[PDB]
C-alpha cells in the first residue's frame, strides 16, 4: 500500500500481477529522492555531443544529393583535426582504458530514456503510461510486466 | 478598349517566358552538358589512342591483382577507369619517352600516379585498392605485366575499346599478388 | 555427421567429394564460436581507410574531364601534408614500417571478404553459396571443391 | 481568335531561344 | 501559313545574334 513496501515484497511472496491500479500507477511514479535538491553532478565527457560536427555545407549537400559518382560523403576537414590532436597530447598517457566503460554505461542509459551524466531518475513511456527509471533502480521487472501483459488491455 | 492589351499581352507573356525557361533546361541539360560529354570521349581517341591501348591492358591486369577471380563490378569499373585513364594522361604529357620504347618507365609513371590519385579520391577501400597498388609498387611485381606475351598486345592495332579482360592473357600464378601475400605471410608467420 | 568431425577426417581417410549435401552446408556454416559475445578489437590501423582522402573538387573534375593537355591529375596537398607529418612527429619517434607484415596480411583477408581487424568468420560466395572463412581456419580446400567441381552442376 | 496569338508567340520562342543559344556556343566554342 | 514565321523568325535570330556577338569583341578587343 505503501510505494517503498511493495518492492521489497516482490522477490518474497507476491507477484506483479496481483496490484492495484493505484499500486501500479505508485510505483511507476518517482521516489522520494525525486523532488529533493541535490545541485551536483560530475564526468562531463558525454557521448550525446560530438566535438567533431560541422554545419550543413549546402553545396556538398547539392553535389552528394544529385548523385555524381563521388567517392567519399563526409567532410573529414574535422574528423582528421580531431585525430591529430589527440596523437599530440595521446602520448602522455594513450591508453586511458575508459574508452570501453565510460562508453557501455552510457549506451545502456539511453536505452532506458537517461541522460549520461544524469543520476536521477528518467521517465520512458511503455505502453500507454510514463515509468519513471533511474541508473540505480532499473524497474526491469515492471517493463517486463507493462509491456508484455499490456499488449491488448489497458493500465494506469 | 483597353482590355484586348490585357488580354494580349498577358498571352504574350504566359506563352513565351515558360517556353524561355524549359528550352534553357532542355539545352543546357538535355543538349550542352550531353554533347560537351561527347567531344571529350572524342579527344581521347584522337589523341591518345596509343596510351590507352597499353593504359587498358595495363588496367585489365590489375583489376585481376586487386581481386583475384572473384566478380567484378562492370559498374564502377567505369567510375574507377576514369581515373585510371586520368593517370595515363597525366603521365603521358610528361614523359619525351615513347610508350612502346619504354614501356616500364610508364608503369613507374602511371601506377604511382594512381597510387596517390586513388588515395585523395577513395576514403574506404574495402577492396584495398590504395593498398594494393603500394605492394606492386614496393615488391616490384609489375614487372610481368610487360612480357612477351604482353609486349604482343599493346604493339598490335587495336583501339583501346575492344581490349576487354578476354584479350588480355592471365598472368602465371607466381607472378600475381594473392600468391605473393599468401607466400608472405607463410614465410613471416 | 557432427560439423567438427568431419574436418579431422579429411586428412585422414575420407575425401571432399563423398560428403552429404547437408554435411557440404554444415560445413560451410560457421562454428560454434559465431554467436559466443566476445567484444573485443584491437590493433586499428587498418588499410582499408585513406586519411589522405578528400572531396571531390567538381571544378578539378570538370578540368580533368575536358583532357586539357594537363600534367597532373590529383590534388597533392593532403598527401604531402602526410608526407610531412611522417618525417617530423615520427623521426622523433622513429621510422616504422607497417609493411613488413600488417600489409601482407590485411591484403590476404580482402582476397577472402574479410574485414581487416576482423577475428571472426565471414562469408564469401563461392559460384551459388556462401562459405564462412575467418582468418584461423581458411578452409582453402573447400573453395578449391566448390569452385572446381561445383562449375557445372548445383550444391547447397 | 486568341488561338493564333498562341500559336504565333510561341512559334516565335521555339525558334529564336534554341537557335539563339545553339549560336552562343558556335560563337564562343567555334570562333572566339 | 505558318511556315513564313518559322521563315522569318529564324532568320531574325540568325542575322541578329551572331552579329551581337561579332561586334561585342570588336569593341571591346579593338575599340575600348
Amino acid at each position: 500500500s505503501v510505494k517503498d513496501i511493495k518492492k521489497l515484497i516482490e522477490e518474497g511472496i507476491l507477484d506483479y500481477e496481483d496490484l492495484t491500479e493505484n499500486e501500479l500507477r505508485k510505483l511507476a511514479k518517482p521516489d522520494d529522492n525525486f523532488y529533493e535538491l541535490s545541485p551536483y553532478a560530475s564526468d562531463e565527457k558525454d557521448l550525446s555531443l560530438n566535438e567533431t560536427s560541422g554545419l550543413t555545407n549546402e553545396q556538398l549537400k547539392n553535389f552528394l544529393g544529385q548523385n555524381g559518382t563521388y567517392h567519399m560523403s563526409y567532410d573529414s576537414k574535422s574528423i582528421d583535426y580531431a585525430k591529430q590532436k589527440k596523437s599530440e597530447k595521446k602520448e602522455d598517457q594513450q591508453e586511458d582504458d575508459d574508452g570501453f566503460y565510460d562508453a557501455y554505461k552510457q549506451i545502456k542509459n539511453s536505452y532506458d530514456g537517461i541522460p549520461n551524466n544524469f543520476n536521477h531518475e528518467a521517465p520512458q513511456l511503455i505502453g500507454n503510461n510514463y515509468v519513471f527509471t533511474s541508473i540505480y533502480d532499473t524497474k526491469e521487472n515492471l517493463i517486463k510486466f507493462l509491456k508484455k501483459n499490456s499488449e491488448y488491455d489497458l493500465y494506469d | 478598349g483597353y482590355g484586348d492589351l490585357a488580354a494580349t499581352s498577358a498571352l504574350t507573356t504566359v506563352i513565351k517566358d515558360p517556353i524561355s525557361l524549359t528550352i534553357k533546361d532542355i539545352y543546357e541539360h538535355g543538349v550542352k552538358n550531353p554533347f560537351t560529354k561527347i567531344i571529350h570521349k572524342l579527344k581521347k581517341f584522337i589523341r591518345y589512342r596509343k596510351v590507352l591501348r597499353w593504359s587498358r591492358m595495363w588496367w585489365v591486369l590489375l583489376v585481376r591483382e586487386i581481386v583475384g577471380d572473384n566478380t567484378i563490378e562492370k559498374k564502377t569499373e567505369k567510375a574507377l577507369r576514369e581515373i585510371w585513364d586520368q593517370c595515363t594522361i597525366a603521365v603521358y604529357n610528361n614523359t619525351l619517352n615513347a610508350v612502346e620504347s619504354k614501356p616500364l618507365l610508364f608503369l613507374h609513371g602511371i601506377l604511382n600516379e594512381c597510387r596517390n590519385n586513388f588515395a585523395t579520391k577513395l576514403r574506404q577501400d574495402p577492396s584495398l585498392i590504395v593498398a594494393k597498388i603500394d605492394q606492386i609498387i614496393k615488391s616490384q611485381i609489375y614487372r610481368f605485366w610487360v612480357s612477351e606475351p604482353y609486349l604482343k598486345i599493346g604493339r598490335s592495332h587495336t583501339l583501346y575499346t575492344h581490349i576487354t579482360p578476354d584479350a588480355v592473357p592471365q598472368l602465371p600464378k607466381e607472378c600475381t599478388l594473392k600468391h605473393l601475400s599468401s607466400y608472405m605471410e607463410e614465410k613471416l608467420k
